[PDB]
RNA sequence: AAUGGCUGAAAGCCUCUCAAGCCAGAAUUUCGUCUAGAUGAAUACUUUGUCUUUUUCUUGUUACUUUAGUACAAUUGAAAAUUAUAUACGUUGUAUUUAUUAUCUCGUGUAUUACUCUAUCAAAAGGGUAGUGAAUACUGAGUUAACAAAAUUUAAAGCAUAA
RNA sequence: AUAAACAUACUUUGAAUCGGCCAAGUCUGGUAAGCAGGACUGGCGAUGCGGGAUGAACCGAACGUCGAGAUAAAGUGCCAAAAAGAAACAUAACGAGUACCACAAAAGGUAUUCAUUCAUAUUGACAAU
RNA sequence: UGUGAAUUAAAAGUAAAAAUCCGAUAAUAAUGGAAUGAUAAAAGCUAUUUAAGGUAAGAUUAAUAAAUUUAAUCC
């Protein structure tokens, strides 16, 4: 298990500055035990990021915090992230191209939804804070003087 | 006729070092290079010393009856009779100085609203002229 | 350049051990203090090294290193020609800060390097008693100047770019 | 879609003023201008990103990149040593180079 | 990424010397330049000794064929240009390519005299010279050394003072219209939500 | 240029200046003139109008021929001059790359633009007029994103016809 | 005192070599010589590497194949990797600019900067009127 | 009449805060890396016991003091 840095704490807003969602800001709800990844939700309603894990290398603490408490994490464990990754067909397994993805989406995009019940309470709450929604939606940029070692969130 | 001298109760502004954007008084002069800055260390926290001319400025007051190597006591009294940080803070570089620490403490939410809300203001003020 | 206090004996049949040598030596550190010190011995009462003991070697501070003083430092030094004498003022706050201002003039208007220089001694002398053309043009209580043609300044090596935007100026300052 | 990089010009490798030493190339950091800025970049990820014409019938991408890491700094100029797994082409001279923000320790 | 812009520097009050200097380090880092105005540097001389210097430089030449000689351009804009390739790498392909991007033009030509200017404080003549100190513009040297079209140069920059000059007039009065409703709706009653944050930073 | 002079300090006078500023002065220098000359420009006709390569026909060139692939109008970039700079202020303290709030839909008119396009007068213009579209402000509301994918920048073969 | 056991003492057999050249806080002949000949040491020869642009001898340092780090001589406007600040006597001149090194003398200047000595320095020195 | 280098009286002060200069130093440490590796238990580290010790300086109080002076009991 990791050490998180002291900035990274439940409830706070991080910038993803490498992956897929690069750009992106999420909510950080709690570190994957099994595995040391922050569990983060950029709450599907306002950025479209789903509810998945990031190393903390890869993202920056900022200052801005939703907070947040009762965000119901009944579920969303080492187990609900390995029901949801989408796996290969193994080697032996005849050919079955193409195929195999398309259906895999298909079948577990139900649960997918089903854990977004976590995202029911910080919606709610973003919308309280002026230009808040706004900023979340809106993708992390390096403007003209934006120089990183003089810039702090 | 040149306005600002390099005299005996200038007030001068640090512009390096550790004491950057801070207030200053000459209050000697030593040759045309150096001069000994006593900007009340118990007022703006600059030391008594012997800087070089090419690292202040000069301003437009001038601290009244400071005599060479004025005491630091004496020199006090006379700088908030004057009351040269009054003002200084309504000058063009006072309002600067002011200005560029109030931007070393914004955050990036606070970079982001600025920039929109200042990004629609210059917009409309565009639109209202005919 | 920082000043020390030296003093020394010499215990041999030719020295009496109860007369003790003192200096004020100007060196960067207190080796070349000492060197400086036996040199001063050996070339004045033919006392060496090997039959002396050093007893004290101390740094000396200044006392108010914020008061302005005009300083005259009495010198010999060594030409293509011969020896000669010479008395300049400096004005500083402390000895050791006038003294490296009298090695680097020396340096340059008289081309000579520190190994030719002896610094007999150096005073503080009075207001009216400083006779440099332009050293005296300061010591009046009403001197003023307007400093032109300045360089803008920049806070430090961060804001130093190589290529700047629009048009440069300089300050009446 | 967004920048999160800032680019850094690839000066060239270190070296001496008759040999060459190409594990190490210097890179100059837009916006650092003195070496006591360096301490935030060094250890941050930097890609040498090129595109190659590859042609229709190939199936190598026709985006590649070379990365690497900012070690230390070299001089009081604000300029960095990097070293990338491929030792970077002598064509790249005076190109741009990506210094990314991660690995991220703020 | 890519740099395709230019980076054009307006060579008034400026040194020969030190531009370049300035300008080819910055070649070989992949910039693109385009020095307008290369007949106003100054160069540290009297007309009289810039022309001893040049009865020099006019000697040097082949003695036994004078057409593979040195080759001796009495334009500014190509007394920069060697001054320039001085101070690149030659006889390679990154020398070459680093002398690719850059031009001098004696006026400012159709693009480049709208483009935003840059200055080289490290080369300005108000930084690195005693202002008694006798200098000579380019211009007026290469007229004594047999450029003749030192008056075209002189016509056309006239002419650009006078387009610009209105056009900076005019350009003044609409800033002066917007500056002044800027005013009028950062002090109106409903934008007070969005300027109270503004106050706050000191942006208004 | 050598040289002879003008005004003129340093140095209250004097002085052509190892000072600032001027004049006159060579078989001199540079323009002007003569010879060779690189990158070029204008006009005439033939074309073409987003683009390339490999082939291929010809004495050779261009257009041209075939099979594909590729993009599709709409925020970029200018005061000048001086620096012992009329007075005031010193406006401090990061040039280019590199300053747009994710996509789409729903909406009302007005206004604006170094914006695009059409017509016209002009023009070796970040031109005027008239209209249209685009983007933005007034200023909203609503849908979608989870795995995957988000790329041109150029390849391959010909000679019917015309200049 | 210090150092010394792969120390110390050797024995036998034998190779190649005895044209040398250079430097210098050294000398003799010579007007002098990149001339001729010597005393002591270190080198080149037999030796590459970093620096002096280039160079048998100069400076640092002597080499198995490599990785990383401090360094040496010496450098830090560009070629060229690497600097910012301070004070001065210079610079209206092909003046100045990395020792060996690739050159400059005597002499003169009411040119300039600094220091010493002497006299006049006021109730009034010098220049002019 | 004003400034004042220096000195002097009283208050405060057990004479270790913070900042700058001047001296003095560089290493114990903390956080990020780089080169070559290793992966398993420890003369590891941690918890509980008694107790050699803590030489200005583990703490406090006492006698007094220009003290790396002497005691006491706590840790």
């Amino acid at each position: 298990l990791e050490k998180l840095r002291k900035s990274i704490v439940p409830g706070a807003i991080l910038i993803i500055v490498a992956g897929k969602y690069a750009g992106k800001k999420v909510v950080f709800l709690k570190q994957c035990i099994k595995s040391g990844a922050l569990i983060v939700t950029g709450p599907f309603k306002i950025n479209g990021v789903p509810l998945m894990r990031i190393n903390q290398r890869y993202v920056i603490a900022t200052s801005q915090k939703v907070d947040v408490s009762k965000v119901d994490t009944t579920g969303v464990d080492v187990k609900f992230f390995k029901k949801i990754a989408i796996k290969k067909a193994a080697f032996g397994k005849t050919v079955e191209e193409d195929f195999a993805k398309k259906q895999y989406e298909a079948k577990k995009a139900l649960i997918v939804e089903k854990q977004k019940q976590v995202d029911e309470s910080i919606v709610a709450e973003i919308k309280k804070v002026p230009y808040l929604k706004e900023y979340m939606a809106s993708y992390f940029t390096l403007k003209n003087g934006d120089h990183p070692h003089l810039l702090k969130f | 006729v040149f306005s600002r001298f390099v005299e005996v109760g200038r007030v001068v502004l640090m512009k390096t070092g550790p004491f950057a954007s801070k207030l200053a008084v000459i209050v000697e002069i030593l040759d045309h290079n150096r001069v000994l800055v006593d900007g009340p260390q118990a007022i703006t926290g600059v030391p008594r010393q012997v800087v070089n001319l090419n690292t202040i400025s000069l301003t437009s007051f001038v601290v009244n009856k400071v005599t060479r190597g004025m005491t630091h006591k004496k020199l006090c009294l006379r700088f908030t009779q004057d009351a040269i940080i009054k003002r200084f803070n309504k000058t063009a570089t006072g309002k600067a100085i002011e200005k560029r620490i109030l931007r070393e403490k914004m955050t990036d939410f606070d970079k982001f609203q600025v920039s929109i809300i200042n990004r629609k203001i210059n917009a409309a003020a565009k639109i209202a002229v005919s | 350049m920082k000043e020390y206090y030296i003093t020394a004996r010499c215990t041999d049949k030719a020295h009496n051990p109860n007369e003790i040598f003192r200096s004020r030596v100007f060196a960067p550190n207190y080796v070349v203090a000492k060197s400086k010190f036996w040199m001063m011995l050996k070339k004045q009462h033919k006392v060496k090294k090997i039959n002396a003991e050093l007893l004290q070697c101390q740094p000396i501070f200044e006392k108010n290193p914020t008061v302005v003083k005009n300083y005259q430092i009495f010198l010999r030094y060594v030409s293509a020609g011969g020896i000669h004498n010479i008395t300049k003022q400096y004005r500083d706050v402390t000895r050791v800060g006038a003294v490296r201002q009298m090695y680097n003039d020396l340096a340059s208007q008289y081309r000579t390097r520190q190994d030719k220089i002896q610094l007999i001694s150096i005073t503080t002398v009075g207001d009216k008693a400083v006779k440099n053309p332009v050293l005296h043009q300061f010591v009046g209580h009403h001197v003023k100047f307007p400093m032109v043609h300045c360089k803008p300044v920049i806070a430090s090596k961060r804001f130093n770019l190589p290529i700047k935007a629009g048009k440069l100026t300089t300050k009446l300052c | 879609k967004c920048r999160l990089h800032v680019n850094a010009v690839f000066m060239g490798f270190q070296r001496a003023q008759r040999n060459q030493y190409p594990n190490v190339a210097l890179l100059q950091i837009s916006g650092v201008n003195t070496k006591e800025d360096t301490p935030f970049y060094i250890g941050k990820r930097v890609a040498y990103v090129y595109k190659v014409n590859v042609k229709k019938g190939s199936n190598k991408p026709a985006i590649r990149a070379i990365f690497g890491k900012i070690v230390a700094p070299h001089g009081n100029h604000g300029v960095v040593k990097a070293r990338f797994l491929h030792n970077l082409p002598p064509k790249a001279m005076g190109q741009n180079l990506k210094v990314f923000l991660y690995p991220s320790n703020i | 990424s890519t740099n395709n812009k230019v980076t054009v520097i307006d060579c008034h009050g400026h040194v020969l010397g030190r531009v370049a200097s300035v300008v080819a380090k910055h070649l070989l880092l992949g910039q693109k330049f385009v020095l307008v105005r290369c007949e106003d540097l100054q160069v540290c001389g009297t007309l009289k000794m810039r022309l001893v210097q040049w009865e020099l430089y006019q000697r040097k030449r082949v003695n036994t064929n004078p057409t593979r000689g040195a080759f001796h351009h009495r334009s500014p804009a190509d007394m920069v240009r060697k001054a320039v390739r001085g101070m690149l790498p030659k006889n390679n392909y990154r020398g070459k390519l680093a002398l690719k991007n850059l031009k001098c033009f004696e006026g400012c030509p159709a693009p480049y005299d709208k483009m935003k200017k840059s200055s080289i404080p490290e080369a300005a003549a108000i930084y690195s010279f005693n202002p008694t100190r006798k200098r000579t513009l380019l211009g007026e040297l290469g007229t004594a050394v047999g450029w003749k079209y030192a008056d075209v140069v002189a016509k056309n920059e006239a002419e650009r003072k006078e387009r610009a000059a209105k056009w900076y007039a005019a350009k003044q009065l609409k800033q002066k219209a917007v500056a002044e409703a800027k005013e009028k709706i950062l002090a109106d009653e409903k934008y007070k939500a969005k300027v109270a944050i503004l106050k706050k930073f000191g942006y208004a």
